């Protein structure tokens, strides 16, 4: 604790502790389909149905998790369909990426032709 | 732990010669009431196996635990000048053959007294002096058999394959398919049992079931007994269904192996028909006897994780949907306790499934290709963004020779 | 049906929780996504390759 607080950077060391549970709830998705909420919190080690019930839904909140809180049963089901890749705003993600490609390559081309205009260069070439 | 089902008339006649004593070396650590009746024997076993040094070895180690003796190793002592005798008659007579002929009977000799270090390095100062094709064949079966008794490997891993490889393979022809001493059985049972010591379970296997019964009597480098439960236990861990089909089932050398141990068939038996619950009881009642096996106690925990892991994703490739009631019952376990293995195996990757832990059913997952080549793809354009966007930042810092003094 | 399947002689799976069998009348042409995949796997090399050429 000395050590952390000394550097200043407390906090993030903080966020480090609670990374961690949702890591290992994001390794319940790779293993489940349906987890009792009891059974989930002590793989997680979060000590009670109420907080892995917490824990999963900000996660479905802030998007990290594809998953669902089934109160009738206290299970939770983990629907691993992020997008089919068809949708029209797929193609928009992919023309966005292929600008970027493009500028990226425009300025790798327009360099080197700094280069090959450069007095101090072809004398050594 | 008491085994009072190991049936002594059994083992009794399935190890014979030298294996009897050094076994005991761990049995009679837990295996009292056997004292008395063993000095019945020691009468006519005290100057078997010319033991010198091994007399004060045994008496010390429980008495440091928990004079008609003594007259006997003081007496047999003398006996070790009179064999040096021999060795001087044969250098005056300064011949060749006299030296090699004698050198090959007398090489067995120091082994059976004790003299390991003694023996090992003839041979090392000898292959100079052998030029013939017979006295490469000879020297291979030798330093092979005393490198097994001091557990070394190194050695014997380099000359073996230098020896098939380096004559155009064997002479060709193999010189009239060797002598009458068939080599070629006693090589294989000696890989195995080099290449099982060396955490290589397939290829001592493989080179098990290359044997033959009628060539495979020697009660002096492993006994046949436990050669079927090395090359049962090796194939069924490594092998899969289409190797152990081909190499065990269908081998008609094997079956012959077999039938000595009806245990360890019915086990790879079973295995192949999918009876789980019978085949791993009988495992666990064997598990306990393998234990007290030399070439084969440091494998056993290893085998049997194998062996039950294989069982699991054989069991379930059947199935896109499989009851964890039943699942759990043909392993001999419960859902509970099932659930926690097949979650390591599913993490592994050896199994490509989900658990359903509300009704306990085991759904195999289906991946989609399109969708796994499109997230892929995507995830490389945008590290490889990253990465040439840092780099040409680093033709900046170059250019300018940035750098801290 | 397990032994068939196990043999690779009957191309189907079977859903216990149901009683069926499952036949796979599927996988058609999708080959040109596993060349697409390794189209990816050896571009991800080849920028490493070209950024780290010698320092």
């Amino acid at each position: 604790s000395e050590t952390f607080t000394r550097d200043n950077n407390m906090g993030l060391v903080k966020q480090c502790l609670s990374s961690l549970y949702k890591k290992n709830i994001q390794r319940l998705t790779k293993t489940f389909l349906t987890l009792s909420l009891q059974d989930m919190a002590s793989r997680v080690q979060l000590s009670g149905p109420q907080e892995a019930e917490k824990y999963v839904l900000h996660m479905i909140e802030d998007g990290e998790i594809f998953a669902s809180i089934n109160q009738k049963d206290g299970m939770v089901s983990f629907h691993d369909n992020p997008e089919k890749y068809n949708n029209p705003a797929m193609l928009h993600n992919i023309d966005q990426e292929m600008l970027k490609c493009i500028e990226l390559d425009e300025r790798l081309k327009a360099m080197d032709q700094e280069i090959t205009v450069n007095p101090q260069f072809v004398q050594k070439s | 732990v008491e085994n009072p089902s190991l049936d002594l008339e059994q083992y009794a006649a399935s190890y014979s010669g030298l294996m009897r004593i050094e076994r005991l070396q761990f049995i009679a650590d837990h295996c009292p009431t056997l004292r008395v009746e063993a000095l019945k024997m020691a009468l006519s076993f005290v100057q078997r196996t010319f033991n010198v040094d091994m007399y004060e070895e045994i008496h010390r180690k429980l008495s440091e635990a928990t004079a008609w003796v003594e007259a006997t190793r003081k007496k047999a002592l003398l006996k070790l000048e009179k064999l040096d005798t021999d060795l001087k008659n044969y250098k005056g007579n300064s011949i060749k053959e006299s030296i090699r002929r004698g050198h090959d009977d007398l090489g067995d000799h120091y082994l059976d007294c004790g003299d390991l270090s003694n023996a090992l390095k003839c041979y090392s100062r000898a292959r100079d002096y052998c030029t013939s094709a017979k006295h490469v064949i000879n020297m291979c079966l030798n330093v092979i058999k005393v490198s097994v008794y001091l557990q070394n490997w190194s050695h014997v891993l380099s000359y073996v394959s230098k020896a098939e490889s380096t004559p155009e393979i064997a002479e060709q022809r193999g010189e009239r398919d060797s002598q009458t001493q068939a080599i070629l059985t006693k090589l294989k049972c000696a890989a195995g049992l080099a290449e099982l010591a060396a955490r290589k379970y397939k290829q001592a296997a493989k080179c098990l079931l290359l044997a033959s019964f009628d060539h495979c009597d020697f009660p002096e480098l492993l006994s046949p007994s436990n050669v079927a439960i090395y090359g049962g236990l090796c194939a069924l861990a490594t092998f899969d269904r289409q190797e152990l089909q081909r190499n065990v089932i269908s081998s008609s050398s094997f079956k012959l192996f077999l039938e000595l141990e009806p245990q360890v068939r019915d086990i790879i038996f079973k295995f192949y028909e999918s009876k789980y619950a019978s085949c791993l009881k009988m495992l666990d009642e064997m598990k306990d006897n393998l234990l007290l096996d030399m070439y084969l106690a440091p494998h056993v925990r290893t085998l049997y994780t194998q062996i039950r892991n294989r069982a699991l994703i054989q069991y379930f490739s059947p199935y896109v949907s499989a009851d964890m009631h039943r699942m759990a019952a043909a392993f001999n376990t419960t859902v509970a306790a099932l659930e926690d293995e097949l979650t390591q195996l599913i993490l592994e990757g050896l199994i490509s499934a989900r658990v359903d832990s509300h009704s306990k059913i085991l759904y195999a997952r289906d991946v989609d290709q399109r969708s796994t080549t499109f997230e892929k793809s995507l995830l490389m354009g945008k590290e490889f963004q990253r990465r040439a966007k840092a780099m040409m930042l680093r033709a900046a810092v170059l250019r300018n020779q940035i750098h801290v003094k | 049906l397990v032994q068939c399947i196990l043999d690779n002689t009957i191309h189907g799976r079977i859903d216990q929780v149901n009683q069926l069998l499952e036949l796979d009348h599927q996988k058609r042409g999708g080959a040109r996504y596993t060349a697409l995949d390794k189209w990816t796997n050896q571009l991800n090399s080849l920028n490493q390759a070209v950024v780290s050429k010698l320092a």
